Order: structure tokens, then C-alpha cells, then sequence
């Protein structure tokens, strides 16, 4: 209603009262028709909307559903009703997440993981692999078994069994040791009787051991012999002293790396060259500041 | 004789078994409750809701007692909220006076398609149509469940039910009269 | 003007109970009040503002000295007589004795000069905490009590010509 010359008004409803006053009409009325919501959500979850014609009476729209999501109805079109709102959909968009990818060095318990057709919650336990292991474990405690889901995207959530890290070799003879694999599966360490060949083997347990600064200050009893801890410090408390063999300063740390803690240096055989005294830097240590519900922007690493 | 049950707020709630078709286009709630003295906010006591959606889980009817001022909390009315899948905005009924908290009241409540009616005690309180339509797709028939007592958020409720009475139809002021005077017989 | 009642108690008592121990939030609630006792809240913001120059004995002087001052502000506040003298007395006894169980003289005898040199003459006639700070800090080192009487006599060659020019020299 768009009025023009009026005294009073009245509340009639759906229809109204036009006078002819003085060879004009008092009111200009018009039936506009009613305008739905453009489609967003809250009708069909996880689809697109395209409504070919527009958001008006008597138009209807088209959605489609996503490729995870299947649809089952037959017909797959939006009646923007006369009550102004959207109808009620014929056909759902039901999500299913498809066959999970392969998981190198897994077993899958569950018979029907191996299927195509999965509903969103489902949960399949895959088994780690004897030599093979779930992330979030150390060597002492051993988990070989883990759960994935399908998400509400309609993918499986990550999950892969890593290989069982063999434990590290003593330092008598570290630093010369030359093993066939390194840290993976089935490493057979060899430096260039006993054991001349050490088995790494799935629960990783190690069959035998080897058999035969103006900074940083060091105080061991038997000097240049082996098998003494030296007690390694920094010449003030309030510096830290590290390992950075790769080529790290005291400034290039960067706040997210973690540097390893400083290891006292036992004598190897021949020189003591594996922990290096030049290689050991004493940067800026922490301070008892820990749970104090402060933050402290020198010790914020 | 007659008994009823008592819902405490350690967190006693039923749930309706899914061998009832929930009604669609039109139905009549009337229940007679004894409500105790201090209930939650929220709290609620018949409840139709949707367990298979994540986009809006409020959606469905669901009739309680809670206070038209939420900053304050200060006086609990019986309230009566719908919110069908074609609309895009939940409108709340609620009652005249604060609630008895010693008195069994009939409480129903009515919506036929236009407009959503509440009774209480027999005489209507509050109307509103701006709900319109069915409340939901015959599709998703299964997926809606019908709650007791209590919602999925621990909305305890404490006092008595003595008799449930759920109707597939929408019913006028008269036949409320007569299913008052008549019991549960 | 001698009694607390002025500004409601409700609203500070919950100010007081709604913010935490660890930053200045009880000084923020505490500064306004009936009684002038206006004062610890620019302690508490320039004790943390000047952080940075002292060491790490004085960083976890300055920690303990506001944790305990914020802790015995909520503790004992509960039972007590509301007037102006009795909110003094008891501000000024939790301040000494807050301040004696912490070591101020080792932190003075650490570094004396950010601790002399970062006060203020204005604001300190008129604030009773900054006075009560500064007759407790003199009585740990004779260096220090020289280095704060120096401060002062620096502060009347900038601000206030009277007793440089009255009584300069004692006897």
C-alpha cells in the first residue's frame, strides 16, 4: 500500500478499501508476490542450490548434492510455497563416506571396512603390524592397535602404523657405528666374538651391545680414560648449555625448535669426538618462573 | 486407581520407543502435571526433537517452564516453542501468571497448521500463527524422537505426571473440556 | 568523609571476589574507594611496568611481594572496622609486613638505582603507600638511603625551590 490522500486508516487485512476522491484513487495498491529465502542451509544439509528462474511464487529451485553425499528420491526440485517459505524436500542428500583408502603396514579387524558402502560413524580398528607401531608411543610401552572414524566431510580421519625405531647404541661405540637401516625395521649395526651382528627385531629389543671450551667445563676423575660421567656446566648458572651438531648458534634458535638436552660426555673409543665441547653451546637458560600464571616473553619457547 | 510418575533433577528422563508414528500436520498435547517449586531455566517437559541433523538441532515442539526474562530470571510461566523445518525463526507462547507451585494444572497445548493455541487449566492463554505448515518432512518420519521429562542437555524437570495424553489431530476448546472432566477414562 | 561508606561495600567486595590474585585487577578494584587510599594501584602498574631493568631475584621479588600484597587483600578484608584510620592502619601493617617477609633490602642491595631513579615526586606527597615504600626502603642501605635523599634533592631542584633554599645544610 502506498497512500495518497487519506484521514484515517483501517486495519482490514488481506484485501483493502480504495475511494475515488476528487477523479484520483486515495490509495496505489499492489499484489506483490511473496519472496522466499534464498536457499543457504536448514532445508538440505551439504548441497548446492540453483534456482534456474528466482526466489519468487510459484519458482522452483534445483540443488544437487556434494560427491561424498549420495541422493535417493525422485524428484530433486524446491517449491517456493505461497506461505512464503521453501516446501519440504522430496529427496535427502544422505552422506556416506566411501572405501577408506589403503594403510600402509595395517591389518583391518573389521570385515566391513573393506567395503565401499560406510556410513558417517563408523569405526574400524586397524591393528599395527608386528616392527610397526601407532604414533604417541615410546620403545617401553608398545600399542599396535588404533580406531578412524568418518568425519563429518565425508572422509577418514589420518591414521598410519610409523616403523618401531630401534633403540640407539651405546656410546663406547657411537659415532663410528654403521648400521645396514639406521633407525628403521631390520637395522643391522656394524661398526668396521660376541655379537658381530645386532638384530633389531619387531618389539625392537636389542639382542647384544657392542663389544670390542671457554664456555662449556668439564670435570671428570679419570681425565682422558673411559668410563667416567663428567660433570659438563656452563661457567654461570644462568646459561643453559646444548647440543646443536647441525650447524646452530646460541641466536639461530628459532622459537619452535627443540634442542636436545646436554649429555655428558663419556669417552668413546680413540678420541672423544661424538659429543664435540666446540659443538656444545650454553645459550640462555630457563629460570624458575613455571606455573607462576605469568607469561614471560624471554622463557615464551 | 491412578498413579504418576515423579522426575527428580538427578537426571530421570524417558524416551517415547519409535513403533508411534509422530504426528505431522496437526496435534494436541494435554498433560496433567504437578510442577514442584524450583525448577532450572530451560527446563522442559515434553519435547519433540531431532537426533539425526547438526546443522539445527532445535527444531520440533517442545513445551516447558521458563522465565520471560532471561537477565533476571525473576517469574517461571509454562511456555510452548515450535519451530517447523520450512521456517527460519522459533516464536515462543507463554502463560498469563507465574506458575503454582502446589497445584495441578491441565496443560495443553494445540497447533493445527495456522495457528498454535495453550491451555492452561481450560482456559486459552496464548495464540500465535506464525508457525504454518506440517512440522516435518515424512522423510525424516524416523529420525525425530519424542522426549519425556527431559531434553538431550540434561533439561531436568522435577515434579509429577499423572496422565499423558498425545492426539494426532488438533482439537477445539470443548473437546479439551471434555477430556478434563472425563480423566484418562 | 571518615568512614568507608560513602562508595557501597557490595560493589568492591564483589570486584574484589570476581578478579584473580595474579595481576593488578584487585589494585584496579581497590582504587576506588571512600577513604584516599589512592596509591597501589600505580605501585602495582609501575612495579610492573619497570619490570624489565631488574634481575631475576628482583623479577621474583616483585612476583611474591604483589602476590602476597594481592592475597592479604582478599584474605584479611573480611572482619573489619569500616573508618578511614582502621583501613590505613591495616593497609599500612599488610604493605610492612608484606613487604619485611620478602627480602626488599637484598632486592635494594641488588640494584639500587632503577629502584631510586624510576620514582616520581608527584603523586608521592599525596599517596600514604608511597611514603609508607619509601621509609621502609631507606632503612636497608646507607648507599641507598644517599641515592633516594640525592633523588629528592634533585626533584626540589626541579619542582619545588622552598627547602633547597630553607635549611640546605642540617647544622
Amino acid at each position: 500500500i502506498r497512500r495518497d490522500d487519506e484521514l484515517i486508516k483501517s486495519q482490514t487485512g488481506p484485501s483493502v478499501t480504495v475511494t475515488c476522491t476528487e477523479g484520483k484513487w486515495n490509495k496505489q495498491v499492489a499484489c506483490e508476490p511473496v519472496d522466499c529465502s534464498i536457499p543457504d542451509h536448514h532445508q538440505v544439509y551439504a548441497a548446492s542450490f540453483s534456482c534456474p528462474e528466482g526466489t519468487t511464487f510459484g519458482s522452483q529451485c534445483s540443488f544437487q548434492c556434494r560427491h561424498p553425499a549420495q541422493l535417493k528420491g525422485n524428484n530433486s526440485l524446491l517449491t517456493c510455497m505461497e506461505d512464503g517459505l521453501w516446501s519440504f524436500p522430496e529427496a535427502l542428500c544422505e552422506l556416506m563416506c566411501l572405501a577408506p583408502p589403503p594403510v600402509p603396514n595395517a591389518d583391518l579387524q573389521t570385515a566391513r571396512c573393506r567395503e565401499n558402502k560406510h556410513k558417517v560413524g563408523s569405526f574400524c580398528k586397524y591393528k599395527c603390524k608386528p616392527g610397526y607401531h601407532v604414533p604417541g608411543s615410546s620403545r617401553k610401552s608398545k600399542k599396535r592397535a588404533f580406531k578412524t572414524q568418518c568425519t563429518q566431510d565425508g572422509s577418514w580421519q589420518e591414521g598410519a602404523c610409523v616403523p618401531v625405531t630401534c633403540d640407539p647404541p651405546p656410546p663406547k661405540f657411537h659415532g663410528l657405528y654403521q648400521c645396514t637401516n639406521g633407525f628403521q625395521f631390520n637395522s643391522e649395526c656394524r661398526i668396521k666374538l660376541g655379537s658381530n651382528v645386532i638384530h633389531c627385531r619387531k618389539d625392537g629389543t636389542w639382542n647384544g651391545s657392542f663389544h670390542v671450551n671457554s664456555n662449556l667445563k668439564l670435570q671428570c676423575p679419570d681425565g682422558y680414560a673411559i668410563g667416567s660421567e663428567c660433570a659438563t656446566s656452563c661457567l654461570d648458572h644462568n646459561s643453559e648449555s646444548i647440543i646443536l651438531p647441525m650447524n646452530v648458534t646460541v641466536r639461530d634458535i628459532p622459537h619452535w625448535l627443540n634442542p636436545t638436552r646436554v649429555e655428558r660426555v663419556v669417552c668413546t673409543a680413540g678420541l672423544k669426538w661424538y659429543p664435540h665441547p666446540a659443538l656444545i653451546h650454553c645459550v640462555k637458560g630457563c629460570e624458575p618462573f613455571m606455573g607462576d600464571n605469568y607469561c614471560d616473553a624471554i622463557n615464551n619457547r | 486407581p491412578s498413579r504418576a510418575l515423579y522426575f527428580s533433577g538427578r537426571g530421570e528422563q524417558l524416551r517415547l520407543r519409535a513403533d508411534l508414528e509422530l504426528p505431522r500436520d496437526a496435534f494436541t498435547l494435554q498433560v496433567w502435571l504437578r510442577a514442584e517449586g524450583g525448577q532450572r531455566s530451560p527446563a522442559v517437559i515434553t519435547g519433540l526433537y531431532d537426533k539425526c541433523s547438526y546443522i539445527s538441532r532445535d527444531r520440533g515442539w517442545v513445551v516447558g517452564i521458563h522465565t520471560i526474562s532471561d537477565q533476571d530470571n525473576k517469574d517461571p510461566r509454562y511456555f510452548f516453542s515450535l519451530k517447523t523445518d520450512r521456517a527460519r525463526q522459533v516464536t515462543t507462547i507463554n502463560a498469563h501468571r507465574s506458575y503454582l507451585p502446589g497445584q495441578w494444572v491441565y496443560l495443553a497445548a494445540t497447533y493445527d497448521g495456522q495457528f498454535m493455541k495453550l491451555y492452561v487449566n481450560g482456559a486459552q492463554v496464548a495464540t500465535s500463527g506464525e508457525q504454518v505448515g506440517g512440522i516435518f518432512s515424512p522423510l525424516t518420519q524416523k529420525c525425530k524422537v519424542l522426549m519425556l521429562g527431559g531434553s538431550a542437555l540434561n533439561h531436568n524437570y522435577r515434579g509429577y505426571i499423572e496422565h499423558f495424553s498425545l492426539w494426532k489431530v488438533a482439537r477445539t476448546q470443548r473437546e479439551i473440556l471434555s477430556d478434563m472432566e472425563t480423566h484418562g477414562a | 568523609k571518615g568512614r568507608l561508606s560513602l562508595q557501597n561495600t557490595a560493589e568492591i567486595q564483589h570486584c574484589l571476589v570476581n578478579a584473580g590474585d595474579v595481576g593488578c585487577g584487585v589494585f584496579e578494584c581497590f582504587e576506588n574507594n571512600s577513604c584516599e587510599i589512592r596509591g597501589l594501584h600505580g605501585i602495582c602498574m609501575t612495579f610492573l611496568h619497570n619490570a624489565g631493568k631488574f634481575d631475576a631475584q628482583g623479577k621474583s621479588f616483585i612476583k611474591d611481594a604483589l602476590k602476597c600484597k594481592a592475597h592479604a587483600l582478599r584474605h584479611r578484608f573480611g572482619c573489619i572496622s569500616r573508618k578511614c584510620p582502621a583501613i590505613r592502619e591495616m593497609v599500612s601493617q599488610l604493605q610492612r609486613e608484606c613487604y619485611l617477609k620478602h627480602d626488599l633490602c637484598a632486592a635494594a642491595q641488588e640494584n639500587t638505582r632503577v629502584i631510586v631513579e624510576m620514582i616520581h615526586f608527584k603523586d608521592l606527597l599525596l599517596h600514604e603507600p608511597y611514603v609508607d615504600l619509601v621509609n621502609l626502603l631507606l632503612t636497608c642501605g646507607e648507599e641507598v638511603k644517599e641515592a633516594i635523599t640525592h633523588s629528592v634533592q634533585v626533584q626540589c631542584e626541579q619542582n619545588w625551590g622552598s627547602l633547597c633554599s630553607i635549611l640546605s645544610f642540617c647544622t
